[PDB]
Formats: C-alpha cells, sequence, structure tokens
RNA sequence: CGCGACCUCAGAUCAGACGUGGCGACCCGCUGAAUUUAAGCAUAUUAGUCAGCGGAGGAAAAGAAACUAACCAGGAUUCCCUCAGUAACGGCGAGUGAACAGGGAAGAGCCCAGCGCCGAAUCCCCGCCCCGCGGCGGGGCGCGGGAAAUGUGGCGUACGGA
RNA sequence: GGCUAAAUACCGGCACGAGACCGAUAGUCAACAAGUACCGUAAGGGAAAGUUGAAAAGAACUUUGAAGAGAGAGUUCAAG
RNA sequence: GAGGUCCGUAGCGGUCCUGACGUGCGAAUCGGUCGUCCGACCUGGGUAUAGGGGCGAAAGACUAAUCGAACCAUCUAGUA
RNA sequence: UGAAGCCUAGGGCGCGGGCCCGGGUGGAGCCGCCGCAGGUGCAGAUCUUGGUGGUAGUAGCAAAUAUUCAAACGAGAACUUUGAAGGCCGAAGUGGAGAAGGGUUCCAUGUGAACAGCAGUUGAACAUGGGUCAGUCGGUCCUGAGAGAUGGGCGAGCGCCGUUCCGAAGGGACGGGCGAUGGCCUCCGUUGCCCUCAGCCGAUCGAAAGGGAGUCGGGUUCAGAUCCCCGAAUCCGGAGUG
RNA sequence: UCCGGCGGCGUCCGGUGAGCUCUCGCUGGCCCUUGAAAAUCCGGGGGAGAGGGUGUAAAUCUCGCGCCGGGCCGUACCCA
RNA sequence: CGACUCUUAGCGGUGGAUCACUCGGCUCGUGCGUCGAUGAAGAACGCAGCUAGCUGCGAGAAUUAAUGUGAAUUGCAGGUUGAUCAUCGACACUUCGAACGCACUUGCGGCCCCGGGUUCCUCCCGGGGCUACGCCUGUCUGAGCGUCGCU
C-alpha cells in the first residue's frame, strides 16, 4: 500500500536488503559448503507474511 | 459461494506484528497478543506444549548480559582491580 | 547527501553549514527504500554548488 | 603514524580532542572517496582510521572515569554507576560488619564455655 | 476569635532506600479432571495425579514433643534397609494401604513474649574531624534532630529461674 | 510465638569424564546457513539436506559449434 | 404526482434447461432462460457478541473450504 | 604383492538354512574357534520413506469474431520491433486515475542455464545499476458506536467488575499585598509566599470515506511532482525596544 | 550540434436547447422512522478597570504595509 | 533372413542401496550451582574494502583498553617500541521489552540549565539532566462541629 507506517518501511528495507544473492569470492573459501543462497524470495511466491 | 469465491474477500488483516516478541500475532481490536499476551504484564507460556516453550527461553536468544554474568562466575565477580601492569 | 534517519532539517543544516562552511537556503529529506535519509540541500544564490562540489572531492 | 593507547594516556584532554576531529576529518574524506570510487589502499585504511577513533575515544572515556572515581573516593553517597556493579542479590546481601556482629547473651555464652580440645586414650 | 499540644488522615519531581519481570530439572502452597479398571455402571480406581495459579533457594521443606510407648522403656528433624503388601480401608468387589519398635547415614541445639529488677540503662538519621573503603564500617564531637513509657536494651524461658 | 547446619532431591544452567549405546530412513526434530526453509488469520505445525583427491594438481592448448555440448591434449596411481 | 405500485437497466439473487463441465477455467464455475430493482433496499470501513458458547424473518442454518457442538496443544502410545 | 562391499553362461559342498574357492570391480580394514549379550533373519499389514514402470509420445494444449504483407536486428522469426492493411473493445470500456492488499513487481542496460505448459531476439524471469523531495495532499488534532486505567469492590490467585459509580479527584488565573532578582533597577519579566476567583463528567484510546485554517498556473525526468525550477499567492505562530 | 534558440503570424464573431453531468437556490411531500458528537472559532449582554490633562499628547487598535519561522512520518508502481 | 516379442550375458544409462568412515546424538556419573529498575530474558534494527545466510558485535558496532603469547590473517586486494590468537579485571553498550513523562502513530508534553536567536525580550533551533506505580523510615506543607489547654 502506498500509505505505509514507519516500521513497515523498515521491515520492508530490510529484507528488500536481503534479498540479494550470494558473491562469488565466498565459493572459493577453504571450508565452503556453500553453492548458493538458499533463502530467497520472490515476490509472487512466497508473500512474506505481514 | 463458500469457497473459492469467498477466498476473494480477505483483503483485510487481524493482526500485525507486536512490540515484545516481534511476532505476527498482536491482535488489532482485542489489542493483545495471541502468542505472549503484550498488554498483560507476564510472558504467556503453558506447559501444555513443551514445543512453545523450546521456540524462544532463556538459551535461544543472544544472552548478552547472561553469557558475561557466566565469565565473570568463573573468576568470582572481580571488581576495581586491573592485571598487573608490564 | 545521505544521512541517519535520526536527523532534522534543522540538524541537517547546521551541521553542513560546519562542515563545509557555507550557507543553506532549504533541505528536503526522504526516507529511502534501501533506509538511509536522502538530503536534498539547496544552497544560498551567492555559492556555486558545482564549486562546492568540487571542493568537497565529489564531481 | 600508528596511534596507541600508551602515549596517549599522558597527554591533554583538549589535544585528544582536536586529534579525535582530525581524525574524524579524514576518515569524512575516506568515505567520500569510498562512495566516488577510489583506491584499494584509502578501502583498506578506513579501518584503521576507524580504530584510532575508538581508541582515542576510549583514552578520553578512561581518563574522565578515572578522576570521578578519585572525586568520589572519599564521599558517603556515590553515583550509581560508579557504585560496584556485581549481582542483585550480592548487592541486597548483609555487609562484612552486621554479618558478623554478635548478641552479648551469646557471647558471653562463648567465652563462659569455649569449645575444648581432648582426646581419648585407646 | 486566635494561639498550642495530641490523635487520626492527606499531598509532594521532598532525603535515602526497597518490590515488580525471567528461568523453573529439583522444592513449598492452593486448585484439580477425564480417558482407564471394575469385562456394563453410578460409590470406588485412575488420583491429591495431568492441565491451571502463586512463591523461592543452591537445595527447599521439616525440626528440638501438647512424641512414641505400656517395656527392666526410648528421646528433635531428614534419608536408606526392614517392618510390609502387613494392621487397616473397600458395590468387603475391583482394588488400595501406613505407623511403632530394630539396624544404619548425619548428629547441634537455641531465642522471645509473658512474671520481675535495673534513673530508657535502647535505637535511627543529619553536620563536622581523623581512619578505612568497591560488602559504607571504626573512633570522637555537636544545650543537633527524631523513635520510644500504647515499652527499647541488659538479666532471664520450663533442662526450672531470680 | 520464633530461629536452626549435616546427612536428602536435581531430564533446566556453567564446566567436565566415561559407555558391551546409534551410525546419516539410525541417533535429539536438528552431524549440514535447524526450530532454518516452508504452511496457517492465529494458537501453533515443521522438513529434505554428510563423503572428489594425499595435495586443486579443478582439465592450459588445438579443433567443430551461437552455446550447451563433443573430439583430441594434459594432471593424477586412479577421471574406470 | 402518492404507492413496502407495475414493465425494465446497473446492482442484488439464483428458477428451469434436471443444458455445458464433471482426473473442470473452477474443492460449486459457464451459457441461455429467470426473480426483484425507493425499499423489511444494496454496499466499504469501524465496532460488539466465542464453543455446550455466540448469532439465527428458524433450514439444526452460519460461526476462516470444518458444525446435530469449531480449531490448536496436552492427558494420550486413551479403550477395543 | 590388496580388507570390507558389489557383479559373475566359472568349479564345488551341504536334504536345507547356507557356505567355500576362481575371475572382475573396488581402495582400508576383516575373520575362525571357546564363552557372553541382543533394537538379530520379511512377501504381504488399503505397512513407512525413497525410487522406477505399463498406461503413453496417450488424454489433452477448443469460453469471450481475426489476422495478412514488407523491412530491420539477429546464428536462428507463425509469435520481437517499425510501417501499411483488415478487425475488436465502444465512454455501466479491453480507456484514464485512486482505496484495501502486494512490496520493488517501477526505469534503464545486459543475458538467454532454469521459469513464462509451443517458441522466443521478448518478460512482472536472472544479473548489474538507478528511482519516492511538502507550512498550504494525508497522518498527526476531535469525538462517535465502543474500548480502558486510578479511587472502590470482588477475587485462593494470575487478575476481574466497573467508567462516575462508596475519592480530600484543581497544581490554574485577572488582580492585590509581601520578599528577591536582572536589565540605563525606570518599568516590566522571571519568579518565591500570602489574599481573592475557579463545576466538571471524569485519565487515556477510538475514523488515511465523518469534523478539521491555509496553493494555484506554466515548465522539467528514464523513473518523482498541487512536493523539483520559475511566477503568482495564502494561513498559523512570534516579535523588549513595537 | 550542446538549444525553456531566434523569429514571424494567429489565438475571431454569434445562436440555441423538456438536451446530459455537476452545483447553487426555492418550494412541497413521507414518517407510531424526525434523521451524530466533540475539537475549534465567533458575536452579543454586562461594566470590575486603564489611560492624559490640552500635548512632542497617553492607554488602546479585528486598519495598511514591513520582519522571522513552520519540525516528524507517508509519497515509486499494480489495482485486475 | 528382416521387424516386433521373450530369456541370458557384456558394456552403457537412471537410481542411490550396501560397505567403510563421523568436529553429531543418547545414557550414566562428577564438580559447581551464578539473572533483573546499576534496567534482565526475549525481540527489532544496524556494523565487514569486496558480505546474502550463520557467527560475533552496538554509532568506540566481525570490536577498544589491559594481561599472557610471540610473527601472522589469507578467497582476492592494502599497508619485535609487538601481527595474530587467547584471557578478560578497564571503558563503552542503538530502539522496544517488568519498561518508567502521557500514548504507542513514533505523535504530544512540562520543568531546570547550557550553546546558537537573543545580545533576557520573549519567541525559534541544538544539546544536557529530571518528570512511572506501590511501599518503608525520616522532612516539609496541611486538614478535622476528633480529644483537649491558655484566652
Ligand atoms: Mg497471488
Ligand atoms: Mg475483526
Ligand atoms: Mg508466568
Ligand atoms: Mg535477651
Ligand atoms: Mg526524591
Ligand atoms: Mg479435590
Ligand atoms: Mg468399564
Ligand atoms: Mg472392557
Ligand atoms: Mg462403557
Ligand atoms: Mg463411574
Ligand atoms: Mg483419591
Ligand atoms: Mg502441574
Ligand atoms: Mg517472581
Ligand atoms: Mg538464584
Ligand atoms: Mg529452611
Ligand atoms: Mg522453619
Ligand atoms: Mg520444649
Ligand atoms: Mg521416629
Ligand atoms: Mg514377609
Ligand atoms: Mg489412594
Ligand atoms: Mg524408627
Ligand atoms: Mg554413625
Ligand atoms: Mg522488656
Ligand atoms: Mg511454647
Ligand atoms: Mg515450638
Ligand atoms: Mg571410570
Ligand atoms: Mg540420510
Ligand atoms: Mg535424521
Ligand atoms: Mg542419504
Ligand atoms: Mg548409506
Ligand atoms: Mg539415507
Ligand atoms: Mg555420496
Ligand atoms: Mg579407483
Ligand atoms: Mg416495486
Ligand atoms: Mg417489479
Ligand atoms: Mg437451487
Ligand atoms: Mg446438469
Ligand atoms: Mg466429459
Ligand atoms: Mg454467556
Ligand atoms: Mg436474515
Ligand atoms: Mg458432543
Ligand atoms: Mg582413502
Ligand atoms: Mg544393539
Ligand atoms: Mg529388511
Ligand atoms: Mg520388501
Ligand atoms: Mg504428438
Ligand atoms: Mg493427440
Ligand atoms: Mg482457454
Ligand atoms: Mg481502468
Ligand atoms: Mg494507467
Ligand atoms: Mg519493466
Ligand atoms: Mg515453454
Ligand atoms: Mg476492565
Ligand atoms: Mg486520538
Ligand atoms: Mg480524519
Ligand atoms: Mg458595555
Ligand atoms: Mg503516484
Ligand atoms: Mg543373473
Ligand atoms: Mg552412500
Ligand atoms: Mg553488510
Ligand atoms: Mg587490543
Ligand atoms: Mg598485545
Ligand atoms: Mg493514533
Ligand atoms: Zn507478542
Amino acid at each position: 500500500s502506498s500509505h505505509k507506517t514507519f516500521r513497515i518501511k523498515r521491515f520492508l528495507a530490510k529484507k528488500q536488503k536481503q534479498n540479494r544473492p550470494i558473491p562469488q569470492w565466498i565459493w572459493m573459501k577453504t571450508g565452503n559448503k556453500i553453492r548458493y543462497n538458499s533463502k530467497r524470495r520472490h515476490w509472487r511466491r512466497t508473500k512474506l507474511g505481514l | 459461494t463458500k469457497g473459492t469465491s469467498s477466498f476473494g474477500k480477505r483483503r483485510n488483516k487481524t493482526h500485525t506484528l507486536c512490540r515484545r516478541c516481534g511476532s505476527k500475532a498482536y491482535h488489532l481490536q482485542k489489542s493483545t497478543c495471541g502468542k505472549c499476551g503484550y498488554p498483560a504484564k507476564r510472558k504467556r507460556k503453558y506447559n501444555w506444549s513443551a514445543k512453545a516453550k523450546r521456540r524462544n527461553t532463556t538459551g535461544t536468544g543472544r544472552m548478552r548480559h547472561l553469557k558475561i554474568v557466566y565469565r565473570r562466575f568463573r573468576h568470582g565477580f572481580r571488581e576495581g582491580t586491573t592485571p598487573k601492569p608490564k | 547527501f545521505i544521512v541517519d534517519v535520526k536527523a532534522n532539517k534543522h540538524q541537517i543544516k547546521q551541521a553542513v553549514k560546519k562542515l563545509y562552511d557555507i550557507d543553506v537556503a532549504k533541505v528536503n529529506t526522504l526516507i529511502r527504500p534501501d533506509g538511509e535519509k536522502k538530503a536534498y540541500v539547496r544552497l544560498a544564490p551567492d555559492y556555486d554548488a558545482l564549486d562546492v562540489a568540487n571542493k568537497i572531492g565529489i564531481i | 603514524a600508528k596511534i596507541k593507547a600508551r602515549d596517549l594516556r599522558g597527554k591533554k584532554k583538549e589535544e585528544l580532542l582536536k586529534q579525535l576531529d582530525d581524525l574524524k576529518v579524514e576518515l569524512s574524506q575516506l568515505r567520500v572517496a569510498k562512495v566516488t570510487g577510489g583506491a584499494a589502499s584509502k578501502l583498506s585504511k578506513i579501518r584503521v582510521v576507524r580504530k584510532s577513533i575508538a581508541r582515542v575515544l576510549t583514552v578520553i572515556n578512561q581518563t574522565q572515569k578515572e578522576n570521578l572515581r578519585k572525586f568520589y573516593k572519599g564521599k558517603k553517597y556515590k553515583p550509581l554507576d560508579l557504585r560496584p556493579k556485581k549481582t542483585r542479590a550480592m548487592r541486597r546481601r548483609l555487609n562484612k560488619h552486621e554479618e558478623s556482629l554478635k548478641t552479648k547473651k551469646q557471647q558471653r555464652k562463648e567465652r563462659l564455655y569455649p569449645l575444648r580440645k581432648y582426646a581419648v586414650k585407646a
């Protein structure tokens, strides 16, 4: 909604920042088990709660 | 009209996020939290849900003060003094 | 500029005046969807924004 | 160069503040370089500048509160921050004197009948 | 009318303190079922148990007989073995059910009120001086202020006491 | 009317030591970014997921193809 | 120019074809045909009523696809 | 100088449960005998979990009239874009804009592994970067249906009832007096004390559709405009010396 | 080219309507239905008081200009 | 002959059983046995040169000081008088939360004091410190046709 509140806007800001993929240089560490970000979220599939 | 066409009228929400536990369980007309009972002073907690007790308890969060208390108890709560200067 | 969410327009203009010794006409602020507070600071006409930008180092 | 907290203890608060201000100015310039796109050298030095900020502020705070404790050393009523922060139960606990002082009746009993040290032949 | 005590009762962002909430394996106090068994079921059983509420500690609770006994008598509390699946309870059905004595672990006893006698002999706080200080205490000084006779302190408590 | 250690209890907590226990459909739901992803208005419900090699030495280079993808070549004891 | 008045749009509803579909577009939809359409009218938001309780122009109807007693966890690995 | 495991038209033993050799693959442990212990032998339980078939390249990809030509880019065009032609929506719209809800889907650049039930040079897909500016639009203020503290009562208890009901429920004020202060101690102000005056209907919450002063025109972006720039206004509050 | 570039010209004169939509106003009907509160602002009645002694006038002005300020949050897009 | 179908074997796929591993569980035992208005548990948001999650930390924000240790961290960069690790007693510790100025939009305040405005003349701006409920001891100011005494 265009008529947001401040708490909700901060919440959306944090998850918008979280929704980025993984940097490539981490895939090259010594003890690395991570191959892709499994906590991704698409705006149409998963509806974020709220 | 019992199902699919009545699912379309769901457009205003009955719960929001609350200030104690941050879960989306704060009923807006009751003005209480269904998970912690926010307006009440005491935490909502029951013995018929061991899982609910485990989901948020003392060992779950950050232990910001309590782990320091542990580390200080291992030495007896020293204060005032500092190790011998070099 | 971009600032933290706690700053007032008065606080922002006072800070700009102290750090960059420039007079300020007005300030417009908006909280960006990333989270910070973008502030558009319009100067007094007798200063030059391009000159001040070169002085600061952004260009 | 390498600002370290051992040659900063003997200084005076006014040049401490001036040095802090200079370090803050340098940090602001470094952040400007970061956002505009700069050298890996500056991008690395921003951490050093931040830690210099941290240790200068630490020295200031430590000296200030140390002088403040020296000031409040003798007085009976002192701020809660300067009071000892042990656990709440230990602050509620009886103090060393009154946990030791005893009644006249049973101290008289103790002095009249002290516990003896004896042994019994096999 | 006014003034002054006292008694009751208010108001303070008055000076200095204290409680709230969390965890909750163990503990203390209330509240408290129904599945189930009885080859049905209603008393009984499940069970003073689950769920619910309150309150702590490093343990808690209990504890120094208004006791057990009937002996040639034992002697605070708590725990273990036994007493004992016993005396007893029970549509005397299903089922439930202790205690004393005996042997060990541990071992520790004490204080008031009241009756009385000592010139309130008692306690708290403020200010000042010296000392100590991260458990705010020691000494001294205040024709300093209060509490207290509608009872503070010393002696003294059933083993008697003055 | 009141106080009182010891012997006693301890599936939570801070550290520890051990086992005729289990061995990734087992053992805690969770050996892994697990009370995580995810579903529900909510109270709550709740996973799947371990192994290259001694060492990345993780396949330079030529070649066909838009590329995936192949043919040679090469590393390794082994690319079976 | 009156009327819980008539025909008839939007809206509100849901007769008949017992039409379409019936591993559907769909865990109740589609077409034509229909009822009413100034009133006991239709509708958003706010607000109150909670489970042996609510609310019901009353069909045991509705109470989050669940109702002749909702849903969640527990007693519970309930009894056969 | 090759253990476990696995495969085998190889050789055998045992009535049988089973077992021993040979070959191959594999790369780090394993077995016989005497006793001991058990979460100890599967074909079934509309058994549990995981995987794979026939069905089968089958059903199906049929609601709402409709497409054709040329060119461009491109490795590649029934589906992209440009132009032309023919149609539809038909102002109770397939148009232009908001509320709830969604939360970056908005804009640009690039890609064609996966997804968009054919394909794609396209995309609400993926990867990089950008983007929301207010005294005069709304919230904030008011109270409505209602919700909710304190006094009080009840309650084993968490707490509940109750909203003017069993309260000493006001911390304000013109002025007058006293006391001090600053400013050319003028006159006022800050105050400190006293005199005098004083019903509130009950703290507080409750509407982005109710109540509620005051902003409009032109231009500007890729994506923002009663918000930015220009030009015209206007409201509220304040102001010793006015 | 990088242009709120430079220029000319023009932006005209009339009539109609039970027309449609919006709005302002008057009047009537209907009710055993009478169709919100509060913040806020204003006017009036009263006359406690104040101002100066004829001036360089005083108190006082809802008159005309002049001076300063207006913080916090929302604002992209979709709306089928 | 051939196609198609059936069986067996070799090789190749799909699939991930078995075997061997194991920084994980479960069970028993030992010692200790410590939260909070000096603001807990929990939650929210932020902090890395390149950083999503996990971990750590709090505007001094993948940490400061001090002590011990003694030459690294490392995926890529960068530049011994003490790098890095550990210990941890100094210092610091955002917003909610018993949560405390009133409400919970982050809105509206009041009081005292500083620095701008001012040149105290008030406004306006920034900063700092207070402003919750109950309850105890004492203090001050009070009330009563409550009990009295002097007038
Ligand atoms: Mg959807
Ligand atoms: Mg509702
Ligand atoms: Mg509780
Ligand atoms: Mg005595
Ligand atoms: Mg006080
Ligand atoms: Mg009972
Ligand atoms: Mg029976
Ligand atoms: Mg039976
Ligand atoms: Mg029966
Ligand atoms: Mg019965
Ligand atoms: Mg019973
Ligand atoms: Mg219980
Ligand atoms: Mg408690
Ligand atoms: Mg404790
Ligand atoms: Mg005890
Ligand atoms: Mg006791
Ligand atoms: Mg006795
Ligand atoms: Mg006994
Ligand atoms: Mg026997
Ligand atoms: Mg019984
Ligand atoms: Mg005995
Ligand atoms: Mg013994
Ligand atoms: Mg006495
Ligand atoms: Mg007695
Ligand atoms: Mg007794
Ligand atoms: Mg041993
Ligand atoms: Mg597994
Ligand atoms: Mg498992
Ligand atoms: Mg597996
Ligand atoms: Mg396996
Ligand atoms: Mg497995
Ligand atoms: Mg594997
Ligand atoms: Mg091999
Ligand atoms: Mg009609
Ligand atoms: Mg009709
Ligand atoms: Mg029908
Ligand atoms: Mg049909
Ligand atoms: Mg069919
Ligand atoms: Mg009822
Ligand atoms: Mg009805
Ligand atoms: Mg029933
Ligand atoms: Mg190996
Ligand atoms: Mg076994
Ligand atoms: Mg098997
Ligand atoms: Mg089988
Ligand atoms: Mg086909
Ligand atoms: Mg076909
Ligand atoms: Mg279709
Ligand atoms: Mg439209
Ligand atoms: Mg549009
Ligand atoms: Mg787009
Ligand atoms: Mg496709
Ligand atoms: Mg209430
Ligand atoms: Mg309000
Ligand atoms: Mg409004
Ligand atoms: Mg008059
Ligand atoms: Mg818009
Ligand atoms: Mg075979
Ligand atoms: Mg395996
Ligand atoms: Mg980061
Ligand atoms: Mg350091
Ligand atoms: Mg060091
Ligand atoms: Mg509000
Ligand atoms: Zn909550």
